[PDB]
């Protein structure tokens, strides 16, 4: 393929940000989801 | 086990469009029209 | 080490002079 | 496409920050921080950089019509 | 009477307060600034050769909003001014850029910085691209792959903000006065307390706040009024401020001969 | 007389009115005009 | 298709005047003047700062339509002035505060650099 340095920049991006949204947005999801339980 | 956040379901939804697709009806039906459905009608 | 690996007293004096499930993180190749 | 060279809004170039902008993010700082280290203070201008879509990639993949 | 504080000072930005000013003054001078204060800035662009993915509108708009420098631009003519037969070194300046990809793969980047000033007004300080600093590439015009080039021609000419906003030397001007409301010139929307659910204007500890006891001033009028000004780097924000003082001086002195004419 | 471009292997040749349209070196039945030769200008807005 | 060149919006045609003046005979002493290729920019400068002179019992102006380059200024003086001197008093009067400015803002510059 020879991708482009800006490309391949972009998909490292998206991994780690892929990575990070699936840790916190679960973990708030969880914490909201308790929450809401207790009351 | 653990509960079943709302990000799970995007996950399996996310699973789902990864192997179906979008268009997946209309290629499916065409197959089967030209793998089976003209030996039959001959 | 990180934010997680400091002590939670220590984590106490660092005080702004929580994340939310609504703010997602932008991407670029998305998935499907 | 290709990232503006002006902020629709105000006028203020940020087409000089498509680079630094993609450099930092691959040293790990997030959106908002980047933004912030590139001095776009204003959210009109964060907009431009924030929602861009680099489509100009896609493109260079066909190969040349002359040579 | 008429005095001038300056707070933060820099080649791009400036950030003063006028006083003893009226508020039309303060208001025609940041319209001024706005979009009548003359610049520099690319006009026409022949196309020699555009083998990229770009169309060559696409290119010629992003050409035209490039910032040049357009420090001695007052010393320049307008081009339907100027007697002279097509463009001249006195009403225009002309940029050349040359780009192509060598080799069979990668991807080559088009930079504001590869345009070479050909010809101008003779030891005036106009034309070349702005560079914050040199080492800086510039503003990404366009990306070439192999066998792609780019071959233009681009004329400088000046202009101002009226009639296109590429001739416009700032991009945004910050403008406040009276923090506290003193004036009561607004009236604030609230849904328990206006005092709380609204943010402190950030000269806010420029002021005094009123005191609880006192009464409405209705005698007051505006008298103290904060602007920061931003340039794109076509000029120095000390330059903008006087340029724009001196276009209205101008436009005050050209009515005034008008006037005096009529007779 | 007037240039050509092929749609494949972008190869440059010629026609006089009376060859098939075809490439020359690849054979590809799709072939593209040259851009033309006259002052193209624009106004940068 | 329908769109007016830009340059329209400053550039003044031959056969148009910068500058009409009618007397507005309703009122005594009072001319209507018609700014030809002027906007807010003046015209909100000219009648703040003719509004404090003790003399001008009246000053307003409009811009009749914003695709339009042009505003019509109104102005009454009291029977002494003629309004046409209170127009130059005042465009004389801002031409001096503008240097003053000016000349504040260099020294001021100058001191912080
Ligand atoms: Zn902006
Ligand atoms: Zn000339
Ligand atoms: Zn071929």
């Amino acid at each position: 393929v020879v991708a482009s340095k800006a490309s391949s920049s972009m998909l490292k991006i998206d991994q780690r940000n892929k990575k990070l949204n699936n840790r916190f947005i679960r973990k708030a999801e969880m914490a909201a989801v308790e929450k809401r339980k207790l009351r | 086990d653990d509960t079943i956040t709302t990000e799970d379901c995007w996950t399996v939804i996310s699973a789902f469009f990864e192997e179906k697709g979008l268009v997946s009806q209309q290629l499916d039906s065409f197959d089967e029209f030209m793998e089976t459905s003209i030996q039959d009608l001959v | 080490l990180a934010i997680e690996n400091l002590h939670p007293d220590d984590r106490l004096l660092l005080v702004d002079p929580s994340p939310v499930f609504f703010l997602r993180r932008p991407q670029y190749v998305s998935d499907g | 496409m290709i990232i503006p060279v002006r902020c629709f809004s105000c006028g203020k170039v940020v087409g000089d920050k498509w680079d630094a902008y993609l450099r930092l993010l691959e040293e790990g700082k997030q959106e908002g921080d980047a933004l912030d280290e590139l001095k776009l203070k204003r959210y009109c201008c964060r907009r431009m950089v924030l929602t861009h879509v680099d489509l100009i990639e896609k493109f260079l993949r066909y190969n040349p019509l002359e040579k | 009477e008429p005095k001038v504080n300056i707070i933060n000072a820099q080649d791009d930005e400036v950030e003063l307060m006028l006083s003893d000013v009226n508020l039309s003054l303060a208001n025609s001078l940041r319209r001024t600034m706005l979009a009548e204060v003359p610049t520099l800035a690319i006009d026409l662009v022949e196309i020699k050769m555009n083998t990229s993915v770009l169309a060559d509108e696409f290119i010629s708009h992003r050409l035209g909003l490039i910032p040049l420098v357009s420090e001695d631009v007052e010393e320049m003519k307008y081009s339907r001014d100027c007697t002279c037969e097509d463009y001249c070194d006195e009403c225009s300046v002309v940029l050349e850029l040359s780009a192509r990809h060598e080799g069979e793969e990668g991807t080559t980047d088009v930079y504001s910085s590869s345009l070479i000033k050909v010809s101008g007004p003779g030891n005036l300080n106009v034309g070349e691209p702005v560079r914050r600093d040199d080492y800086d590439q510039g503003i990404l015009l366009c990306k070439l792959r192999n066998h792609q080039e780019l071959n233009i021609r681009c004329i400088a000419k000046k202009g101002i903000a009226k009639e296109h906003a590429k001739w416009s030397p700032c991009s945004a001007i910050a403008f406040e006065y009276d923090p506290h409301n003193k004036l009561k010139h607004t009236d604030f929307w609230f849904e328990v307390d206006a005092k709380k659910e609204w943010p402190d204007s950030k000269y806010a500890t420029w002021e005094e706040p009123p005191k609880p006891g006192e009464v409405f001033d209705y005698k007051a009028k505006p008298n103290r009024f904060y602007m920061t000004v931003e340039t794109t780097g076509s000029l120095k924000a000390n330059q903008v401020f006087s340029r724009g003082i001196k276009t209205l001086q101008e436009k005050l002195a050209n009515v005034l001969f008008e006037l005096e004419n009529s007779r | 007389g007037v240039k050509y471009t092929c749609g494949a292997c972008a190869h440059n040749f010629s026609l006089n009115k009376s060859d098939p349209v075809r490439c020359k070196e690849c054979g590809h039945r799709v072939i593209y005009k040259a851009r033309t030769k006259r002052m193209i200008q624009f106004d940068a807005r | 298709m329908n769109a007016p060149d830009r340059f329209e919006l400053f550039i003044l045609p031959d056969d148009v005047p910068k500058l009409k003046i009618t007397p507005d005979s309703r009122v005594p002493n009072c001319i209507i003047i018609k700014f030809e290729r002027e906007d807010h920019t003046l015209a909100n400068l000219l009648r703040e700062e003719l509004a404090l002179y003790p003399d001008v019992t009246f000053v307003a102006y409009k811009v009749e339509h914003p695709l339009f380059a042009n505003f019509v200024m109104r102005l009454q003086t009291e029977e002494g002035t003629r309004p046409k001197q209170a127009l130059e008093r005042a465009c004389a009067s801002i031409i001096n505060k503008l240097k003053t400015l000016d000349h504040k803002f260099n020294e001021e510059w100058n001191i912080k650099n």
